[PDB]
């Protein structure tokens, strides 16, 4: 089970009459499904890209002049000009200059001077956006059932299934061997906002930086460097990496403002990281809402015979896997294809079984099995498989794991927002009020501080909150005080 | 010259690296701190002015933090 | 004169009998001396320099990366450990991944990671301060007289003599031709404070910057950059240009905060510009207070025949100095050494000369000559030379003569600040309450707001007048308003 | 991460070059022109409940004088 | 005597100790000066003009367009991009037009589309602006002595003299013949401002035009159309003729607003005309400050015997000069050279002569003489030629003689301002009030109010004297209506 | 001598081109901002004359709205 590799992992139950399940699958998350009477099944998004995205702007971060030249006239003489001064690929400044009889010249006055230099991009030291087609993008989600084998992160299972989801996708059906089949929908036009997000690309071939970064369009749009489009030859805006020196009688120099290739990066603190392998462009951080149906499957080896409950002997003995679980892998030399006795009991209370199983029905096969994961309450237990036992302490308790998973939904309504309501074997009445109201007081915070600062968002929250201990009329006072908690409330958790 | 202003630091989906963990109170913290040990004599006068001037704890306390929080902020 | 080339002119004068004379001179400034039958003079800084000066902090722009390593360590098996820790020029983190069965742990927990990498400057990425040492800084002043003879700003003028003044050699005399000898008096006190000031050199190379910069010392101490001392192998907080990805089970990730993370560009903003010239380190804005004693001045040719006053021809018609001064240049044909016959006259009374010459008793010699400057009263005059005469229009008024003077004073006055009073033909005791004023006011000034910018220092100076109108005790309303008003004027009071 | 001040505008003296010459008083008033120009209905929001809310010309134009210049940190 | 051929005639008077005489003449008007006992003379001057002046700006007022070119993009693909976008002497813009399948597009939106074309100036539909140098103007003063014979206009007389005034003179002097010599100077400087008339061409080809107007500099400067200044082969702001039609799908039209010529020709009216003959480039308009010195002129004929009385004979019978002056001509058949015997009479004494002669001392010669110009009182008058008599009825009366010379001393002073105070032959105390009051007065008025339209200076004049009636402070109240009054004035003074 | 007014926006062919466009209202009140900050010093006459001489903050506001709007019609 992959849920066990990852740091994040999920459970959605499936009690009677759940033939589907919606969920909000995510990079850096996983789901497990539990359903009454059905196999435990894995779940995850395991990539979003595209293959040669589009390009938008090409930026410039380091100038590189050459042929700098210069010409003047005397007072009165008329302005001066030069025949790069409308040609493509130059800047120009146009100045007065101090002049009189020392500087060769007949009266005593300003006089005209205009200053030239070509401007190119050092070979390597471009910054390129890309932007991803709705047509053209993949979604990718895979699948592994709970077979009762374990594998570690970096080789392979047999049972892992993979689906690859696009517009031109409807519902699928994947086989899973004796399990029966898992059927799938993935809305892939309602997931990233591929309208407001770009993937920025600088030099992929710098040994010690990320090899993409994921940036917003109305940041991207608006910065204040040489810019072009793909193949044409020259740089296409009012240059910001040269400047001017005051003028002298008859010279002017040309200087330039250097790499900025830092102040972009510094810039960027704060943005997701991408990746680019060959010619795919990942995203790293995204989601969708997709749609799991379950009445295609069927438990293995319902039909065969129990195990010599004296043949078991330990090959990994329990320990905690950090989920509020206790993991192990058991080993048997009888006659191999048949069903574990599986039992664990509260210690002095030998009639009652506590053992809430995540994998549904144990069993050894003649290539493999024997991998078994439970929850159990807190205080002291025996586990048994067979004739083998085993004494646990269970760490925590019932009050914990309430806040526990009272923790972990704060934690994806914060990180996912609006969708964070559809994430469920349900859908009642309630569920509507939550989203409806949530889509309301989230969207007016949104629209009235959407884009300002972190640190001025609680200055001005805390500054109209004192206004508010003191304003002419009770009334105004008690709705200030509470809008200055809600803006306050919403800056803390992400709104920065 | 050119400018690159500070990319927002919310707006955006998590669950995997960040570039750089964003200002926070760590950057204000720091740079207010840092100019309150260099500009010492400056920094004296004016809480001690403001203290002794200004006619409540409530308005003192807000003057103080705006005082400091706008002082390095300059570029 | 080399004093009609530059803008920035300025005029001071000896009365009768006076045989010495106070200047501040500066580089980009120049100053006609003159007095009541002495021929007049030009004096003018041209150059403060060192010779290989002492390197202070050497600091790095771009950290090359080379060499990384990493260990960790599975729960409970304590903390990972490497050899390269202990060395030199390595930058390294210690910190915490989370593992289990899926990363060949035997529990799930958190091991321990620590990782890291070599630092060292790219090739020709560093920034290097320098400091002057006041016992081998070299002030440089010339002295040219008035000829009478004209030349441009690239041309070799036989008039002019130089002397360098360092401490163990504050007093020189110059033979000027048959025009005598000057006595000039400098110190390296006054002029520029040593203390204060540092430069700094990135690279002499490159094509389109400065060569150097003129840094203040509080602010050079403070870089936030890796940083060493001259010869050192290995660079302090080489920290500051490496930051360190998340960990992620057996690896973890180095990167650089970028190339030119540094000084150039915003930073140095408003910083005056200095320059390297083999093995000198030259100041490009600078000062220092000079006596010249005018007793040993002799004139030109007071035994000389006047011209024949048929045989003038003009070789420049009369012009406009841009100094409230006219300039003209005559030919003549004859018997050579000879006395020019100059005056120019109102149409009020045709007896009175107004011409104050500026070329004083002016000649024709056997190789040249025959240039004059003079100054007139406002409005409509008739300029002479023999029967060479000319119509002339004199500019302004007798009042908008004093305004460009006003300006001019106070020009000086904020950019010398407390030595601007030094400058003068007198030394009375008024000055001594005029230079104790500065002496105390600037010191407090600079003493409490030195570093602080000019917004905050315009917010300080609001707030002290502010204070001041709502302060109930009268005599700290109006120390609070008095002092409020000086603030916000000498933060202002930067030019005219 | 580096932080690495802008220079104080108090070591310039003499008639030679400035390098970029970032004079504040006619670069930040320019600035502040254009940026009230475009926050256009905020400028407005602030003169009105100023003018709505302060008793004379003198302070209505001292805290103004402050509050349409915050713009160099706020946005 | 040129003066009788003129619609404007000043005279001048003065008692034997006099000598000097200050005037100020004008382009169209005329002098005569009648000192006691010197032969009278009339001056004028006759042209203000350079040779080849030097050209300021060229405008275009008919833009010839060619060659046009059009490129267009899909959306999504970039900007539209074309080679004339970087050349000398085309104009571009780019825009939005909108696509889809119906013009060959993938998508239904807003693509990108430029549109180019050259720009020139059709071969004659140049305006050229020419301007003055002080250095090389030349004024000529011309001077005429009342000979007692009559040259008509369009026929030459021997009597005049001619002088050309530039900025290198004096005092010139003129020898009038055998009536001795007259000292002339001029001022070259002021009265006319040199820096603000630009003379401006558009073709001396043209039939049915005058070949130059004298247009004021600052409104030259700001003229919307494309320009350039002289040799250079591209225009700037060619943007001002072509406008362009609203995008099409893959088109984009080119439009010509066409010949401005007569817009231009209606903008100049009430600008004075200008001449230009081969290289010369007159003024018609303007004036110059003469002092003139009569010492040295000679009364003709003082030793001559009288004629005899019986022998005349009428020409030119006594006739209104339309200057209060009776002109007429005699024939005569006695021994010449000798003395005309003139007087006139009023009815109440033959005894006392009452003839005011403008000819003094007339005379026939042996080829020539027998004009004479007078002036009468009111009233019934006989005029005698020796046997000679005619009755004469003076029309006009004393008080309407002060009004007439009262009203063309306003004429003067709307038309040449604060110069008008210099005419005169000797001073007086109020003359110099006079003066101050209106270089304060005018000064003020030109300073506050100058180029501001006359409907809106009228408009402002009523507004100040509303504000006089209506506002409750009586100091506030009077200061209004004076200086509303005073504005009025000088507006309605100068006119529309 | 000939002079041609340009007449109204009387014909208005619904959905054709219109040569030039010069719509007066878009066109006016671009005239009017482009005004108000190249003259900007004259604004302060016209407001201070109006708010000291009429008696009420509605008939100020009434005669600016239309002076300030008739001001670009006169130089
Ligand atoms: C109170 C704790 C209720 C159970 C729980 O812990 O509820 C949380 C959800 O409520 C919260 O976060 C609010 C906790 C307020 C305290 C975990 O719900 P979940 O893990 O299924 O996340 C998705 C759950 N939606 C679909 C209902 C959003
Ligand atoms: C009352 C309105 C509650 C809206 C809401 O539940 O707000 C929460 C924000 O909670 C907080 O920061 C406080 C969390 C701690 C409690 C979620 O919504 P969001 O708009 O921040 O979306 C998530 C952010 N994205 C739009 C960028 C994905
Ligand atoms: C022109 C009339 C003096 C103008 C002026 O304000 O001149 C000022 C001096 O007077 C003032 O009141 C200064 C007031 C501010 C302190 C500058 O005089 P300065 O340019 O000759 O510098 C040398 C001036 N010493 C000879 C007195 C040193
Ligand atoms: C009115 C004052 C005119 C003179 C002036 O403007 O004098 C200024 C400012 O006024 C005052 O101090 C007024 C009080 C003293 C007189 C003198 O001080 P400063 O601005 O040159 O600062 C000191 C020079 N540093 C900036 C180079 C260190
Ligand atoms: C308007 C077209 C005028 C054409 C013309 O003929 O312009 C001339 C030149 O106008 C001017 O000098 C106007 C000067 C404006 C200042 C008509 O005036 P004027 O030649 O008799 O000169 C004025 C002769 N006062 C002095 C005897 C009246
Ligand atoms: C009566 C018509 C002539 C007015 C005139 O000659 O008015 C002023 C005369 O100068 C004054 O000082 C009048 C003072 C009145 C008191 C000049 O004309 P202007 O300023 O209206 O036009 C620009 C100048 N031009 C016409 C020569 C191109």
């Amino acid at each position: 089970s992959r849920c066990t590799h990852l740091e994040n992992r999920d459970f959605v139950t499936g009690t009677q009459g759940t033939t589907r399940v919606t969920l909000v699958l995510e990079l850096g998350g996983c789901v497990t499904i539990t359903a009454e009477g059905k196999p435990s099944m894995d779940v995850w998004l395991d990539a979003i890209y595209q293959e040669n995205p589009a390009k938008t702007r090409e930026y410039c971060l380091h100038a590189k002049l050459s042929d700098t030249k210069v010409a003047a006239r005397c007072p009165t003489m008329g302005p001066a000009t030069l025949t790069e001064e409308h040609q493509g690929g130059t800047v120009c400044k146009r100045d007065q200059s101090d002049r009189g009889w020392g500087n060769h010249c007949g009266l005593f006055g300003k006089g005209s001077i205009v200053a030239c230099v070509k401007a190119a991009c050092e070979a390597k030291k471009k910054a390129t956006g890309h932007v991803y087609d709705a047509n053209k993008i993949v979604y990718t989600v895979k699948v592994e059932p709970h077979t009762g084998d374990y594998v570690a992160a970096n080789e392979t299972h047999s049972g892992r299934k993979t689906a690859s989801f696009t517009v031109s996708s409807e519902k699928t059906i994947l086989t899973m061997g004796e399990y029966g089949d898992v059927s799938l929908l993935c809305r892939v036009a309602s997931g990233v906002d591929l309208a407001q997000t770009v993937i920025l690309e600088l030099d992929k071939t710098v040994e010690h930086l990320p090899t993409a970064w994921q940036v917003h369009r109305d940041w991207f749009n608006d910065l204040a460097l040489p810019w072009k489009h793909e193949g044409a030859q020259n740089w296409n805006n009012a240059e910001r990496l040269v400047e001017f020196g005051a003028p002298h009688a008859v010279k002017m120099d040309v200087y330039n403002l250097g790499d900025q290739t830092g102040v972009l990066l510094k810039a960027l603190a704060g943005v997701p990281v991408a990746h680019i392998e060959g010619t795919k462009y990942h995203l790293k951080s995204g989601h969708v809402t997709c749609e799991v149906g379950l009445e295609k499957l069927k438990m293995k080896g319902l039909t065969y015979t129990m195990c010599d409950k004296t043949k078991f002997t330990w090959k990994r003995a329990p320990t905690d896997s950090g989920h509020d679980t206790v993991v192990m892998e058991v080993t048997f030399s009888g006659t191999k294809p048949c069903r574990i006795p599986v039992r664990a009991v509260a210690h002095g209370s030998p009639d009652v079984n506590v053992a809430m199983l995540i994998t549904p029905n144990p069993t050894i096969e003649n290539n493999g099995g024997g991998f078994i994961e439970m929850q159990l309450p807190p205080g002291d237990n025996i586990i048994y498989v067979g004739e083998l036992s085993h004494q646990w302490f269970q760490k925590g308790s019932s009050i914990g794991r309430v806040f526990q998973k009272t923790k972990k939904g704060i934690e994806r309504l914060t990180v996912i927002g609006e969708h964070a309501w559809d994430f469920g074997s349900a859908g009642g009445f309630m569920t509507s009020i939550g989203r409806a109201m949530h889509t309301v007081l989230g969207g007016a915070f949104n629209t009235l501080l959407g884009g300002v600062g972190f640190l001025p968002k609680i200055l001005l929250g805390v500054a109209m909150a004192w206004l508010g201990l003191n304003m002419r009329n009770p009334t105004l006072s008690m709705g200030f005080l509470l809008s200055g908690g809600l803006v306050l409330a919403m800056t803390l958790g992400v709104g920065a | 010259s050119v400018l690159i202003p500070s990319h927002a630091q919310g707006e955006l989906t998590g669950r995997g690296h960040k570039w750089l963990e964003g200002d926070s109170l760590r950057t204000h913290l720091t740079r207010v701190e840092g100019w309150v040990w260099k500009n010492k004599l400056l920094a004296l006068a004016m809480v001690t002015v403001v203290w002794l001037t200004l006619e409540s704890v409530v308005t003192r306390v807000a003057v103080l933090v705006v005082l400091l929080c706008l002082a390095p902020v300059y570029a």
